């Protein structure tokens, strides 16, 4: 629900001129709002629920054969008839069995026979269709108060402060109002329907676990498959087999459980458990934050006069910022903490930014703890917790320098652009534009060109892009980009994203 | 895996019904044909590399015949 | 690695009866290759049922049973006099290869009393020094029986010799002998000797008893 | 069939560990090197069709690389 | 070639591409096998639960 | 007449007792003692940690 | 102050109930049952045989 020790956690820099944002979250992402005004907000999904879920079809993987029966008959006959043909539960076939004198028949050289063999599925895989109003989504929200290592990765604890929240969005109820207590109210308003495409692909039930698969590569399988009511099926000859024929001995033989098979058919399926509500790890959502009764209050609190103390020791969260946890020995609150980002320590002047805006203590009790997030600038710092003779500090170092940085929106900014398709400008928040206009450039250019050879499968299209690149060798001036077009990027790129 | 790499073909003695005979014939060609109907856009430049190098004609068509057949499971 | 275990151990069914044995695997998936073995005490078996559909040359086709995997079963609806053997069982796949707890045909008939007879020692044997007091229990059926040395009142477990036969041929009862070993001056300073046979057939033991003083 | 035309990829979002990925680098390579191991001879003569035609040396190279790749599991 | 055995059923199969299987094999004794791993798969890691 | 066995190959499996010992960063390997017997398949691996 | 323990290294070590499993040519892989302790070190081998 919050951010806390996220294994992807991503900030958003607040330029004000607006309390509503467009924002796109994830499951395992976590999405950190700082503006002014606004303290520090935590935006991610817990995962995506789906209500009721609809039968397709299903799958016979697994066969077994039964009661084989062949019915000889001489030269000459035409076709053979068994009597098996008549109920649909007896898998039946044409065939000839070689005929001398000595077996069967007064001729030479051909003959007719029917083999019949009563269908027997041993196992089969179930396949589900999503419905668009039967999605869910619970997306953990939080707003960063003065919290300890307990409360902060507690969800209760902190709706006893209003700081956290949960709720569910649906196509019937995209728009939910919750309130955050002594900081205000927030207005999310989400787009549940077309957050993922619920038409696109199914959920296929493989033994006792279901996964995801595309909805026209489900009908494709080739597969004893069956209706979704009760009895007759389609291709179950597939998984069975025939032999030669000798007099009237003809061995029907079934193929072993598929259901390797059908985890090898399984490559970039998800993983997805459920109970009583189906459980999505990877979200995707388009959802608005209103931030216009978000507030800030207590700026009537002062600084606090009394000593300080680390109930633990600071370090990296890993995604550019420190945190550190407080325990405050003195009686004075509550009172707004002292504490500080600065260069050096003979220059007062704050340069880090708290990532946890108005460090506050909850009540008077002493040695009260208190978990403050900021991020330090580049290079060496000092973390100064206090003013006067009361301050204990730390040093900090992070190599992160912008130069790095500016890769580092820039790359995962094109890995931002890939994988969420026309979506991946919503990262253009409050926009218009640029920002509209960049969408709607890849918009149609989503809607066709790679959408139009999509499908391709990791070399597939990154070997013939290198052979691509051959075309933007042999070329006339300003015919040059021409064949150089989709070349570069958009092709090599996500090829170079996945690896591996 | 046991999903590539199959027995066949033994192509010792064997003149029998094997265990899969008649869809050995279906194994790569509809695959592949359902790989390049999965994928017409490339189909489309795809063939386009055969005409670009070499002038030769016939030859030129060796190119695409043969390269649309390697994109399919590579 | 593979457990096996054939029940029941013994089964009194009259012949004709159809007899379906109870049986398992426990390394399971053994597909089938499960077999059927019949054993009379003191000879080789004879295997029944091979591919677990299919029998061997000398075996009449009265031997059936199907099965895969775990469990696995021998049936056979006219059972037979000729039938009357020690039921064995063995596995195949994985190794070591390993047979499961036997179980018994018993041809049913109705349940007979033993014929109990106590024997004092003989005078030749006295003059050895030992004295061995036998007691013959004769076409009992079934084997559930239960010899007491009761010498004077009081049991002796302590030189019990009990040596019984299996189901016999002709009347297909059990036949049981039990020998209670003394030396002479022991058995002279014991007076009444008696073994008494508890059997599902009377309530009661039959007491069978003489004492030296006695003849 | 279920062998061959897996899910993979389905590169829709998904920033996960999916149901088979570090074994998706296995799939194509192994199983031709295993092929062109298991056919050695074919290896000698494949690259020597590459020589043969067109004396323009770099993409003579092309022709065999991408070949080499044709014949396993055609 | 070998003579494979597929659940009841056995096979040929050739000896070189017998060995060259991908699949967990077994020696013929009793216990340790090879390449078991690949029957089996995993997952993330959240806390201890995998 | 008399055929050798060369070896076996199990096709299918099933997971038993599944066991993970979790431990912190900083911490190099992570060592269960189901390590010990070969009937238990353990592989190493990581928990992100908060 | 204070020191982790990353891991350890074994230098010096010393071969202790050296045992081979003899097996005829054909037979494919040698299995000891000393496979199952990782205690054991185990290899695998050949005899060439008359």
């Amino acid at each position: 629900f919050n951010c806390l020790g996220m294994g992807n956690r991503d900030f958003i820099e607040g330029a004000s001129g607006a309390t509503w944002v467009d924002l796109v979250l994830e499951g395992d992402s976590c999405l950190t709002i700082m503006a002014n005004d606004k303290p520090t907000l935590d935006v991610r999904m817990i995962n995506i629920e789906a209500s009721q879920l609809a039968e397709v079809r299903s799958y016979c993987y697994h066969a077994s054969v039964t009661d084989i029966s062949t019915v000889a008959r001489c030269p000459m006959t035409g076709e053979a008839h068994n009597e098996k043909r008549a109920d649909s539960s007896y898998v039946c076939k044409q065939g000839f069995t070689d005929r001398g004198w000595g077996n069967g028949c007064g001729l030479f050289g051909k003959g007719s026979i029917d083999t019949c063999a009563k269908f027997s599925c041993t196992s089969k895989a179930i396949g589900r269709t999503i419905q668009p109003e039967n999605i869910k989504y619970e997306v953990g929200i939080f707003v960063h108060g003065t919290t300890t290592s307990e409360n902060h990765g507690n969800y209760s604890a902190q709706v006893g402060a209003s700081q956290a929240a949960k709720f569910t969005v649906t196509p019937n109820a995209p728009s939910i109002t919750l309130k955050l207590g002594d900081y205000g109210e927030v207005t999310l308003d989400c787009e549940p329907r077309s957050g993922l495409n619920t038409e696109a692909f199914y959920v296929m039930t493989v033994g006792s676990k279901s996964f995801l698969v595309h909805r026209e590569w489900f009908h494709d399988l080739a597969l004893p498959w069956t209706p979704p009511s009760s009895t007759a099926w389609r291709n179950r000859e597939l998984l069975m087999e025939f032999e030669e024929a000798h007099a009237t001995k003809q061995s029907v033989v079934a193929l072993g459980s598929q259901e390797g098979g059908l985890h090898q058919a399984l490559a970039g399926a998800i993983v997805v458990e459920y109970s009583s509500s189906v459980k999505l790890t990877s979200g995707h959502l388009k959802c608005r934050l209103k931030m216009d009764k978000l507030a800030l209050k207590g700026t009537t609190y002062g600084m606090c006069t009394g000593k300080f103390s680390f109930a633990k020791n600071p370090a990296d969260t890993g995604h550019g910022t420190v945190v550190i946890e407080l325990s405050y020995s003195g009686s004075d609150g509550p009172c707004k903490i002292p504490i500080v980002s600065v260069a050096s320590l003979n220059d007062m002047t704050p340069v880090g930014r708290l990532v946890t805006v108005n460090p506050f203590v909850a009540t008077s009790s002493a040695n009260s703890k208190v978990l403050v997030e900021m991020e330090p600038p580049f290079g060496d710092s000092y973390i100064v917790v206090g003013r006067g003779d009361k301050q204990i500090n730390h040093h900090w170092h992070k190599a992160g320098s912008t130069l790095g940085k500016a890769f580092l929106t820039t790359l995962k900014g094109a890995q931002r652009l890939a994988a969420l398709g026309d979506t991946a400008w919503d990262f253009g928040s409050i926009g218009g534009v640029f920002n509209s206009i960049g969408k709607a450039v890849h918009q149609v250019f989503g809607g066709a060109f790679r959408t139009l050879f999509g499908g391709m499968s990791w070399i597939t299209q990154g070997l013939m892009g290198a052979l691509l690149l051959w075309m933007g060798v042999n070329a006339r001036d300003r015919s040059i980009a021409l064949a150089f077009l989709a070349t570069g990027g958009v092709l090599l790129f996500l090829a170079t994203n996945v690896h591996a | 895996s046991v999903s590539v790499q199959t027995h066949g073909e033994s192509s010792l003695v064997n003149k029998t019904e094997t265990w899969l005979d008649s869809t050995k014939a279906t194994r790569y060609l509809m695959k592949t044909e359902n790989w390049i109907i999965r994928n017409p856009g490339y189909a489309f430049l795809a063939a386009v590399l055969g005409w670009m190098l070499g002038s030769n004609n016939g030859q030129r068509v060796v190119f695409t015949i043969l390269l649309l057949l390697v994109a399919p499971a590579y | 690695d593979i457990v096996l275990t054939q029940s029941p151990a013994s089964l009194a069914v009259s012949l004709g009866q159809r007899a379906t044995i109870s049986c398992r695997a426990s390394q399971s998936v053994s597909t089938s290759y499960m077999h059927w073995y019949q054993q009379k005490p003191g000879q080789p078996p004879r295997l029944l049922i091979y591919l677990v559909s299919n029998l061997e040359s000398g075996v009449p086709s009265r031997f059936s049973g199907s099965g895969s995997g775990t469990d696995f079963t021998l049936n056979i609806h006219p059972v037979e006099a000729e039938d009357e053997a020690t039921y064995y069982c063995q596995h195949i796949r994985e190794l070591t290869r390993s047979e499961a707890g036997p179980s018994w045909l018993e041809i049913k008939r109705a349940d007979a009393a033993p014929t109990v007879s106590i024997f004092p020692p003989s005078s030749e044997q006295l003059t050895s020094g030992g004295a061995s007091v036998v007691c013959f229990l004769n076409n009992f059926y079934p084997k559930d029986i239960n010899v007491k040395w009761k010498i004077d009142g009081s049991e002796r477990q302590n030189g019990v010799l009990n040596s019984w036969t299996d189901q016999d041929s002709k009347d297909s009862t059990y036949s049981m002998s039990s020998t209670l070993t003394l030396t002479k001056d022991e058995y002279e300073r014991h007076n009444s000797y008696t073994c008494e046979a508890t059997h599902k057939t009377s309530t009661s033991p039959i007491v069978k008893s003489f004492n030296r003083n006695e003849c």
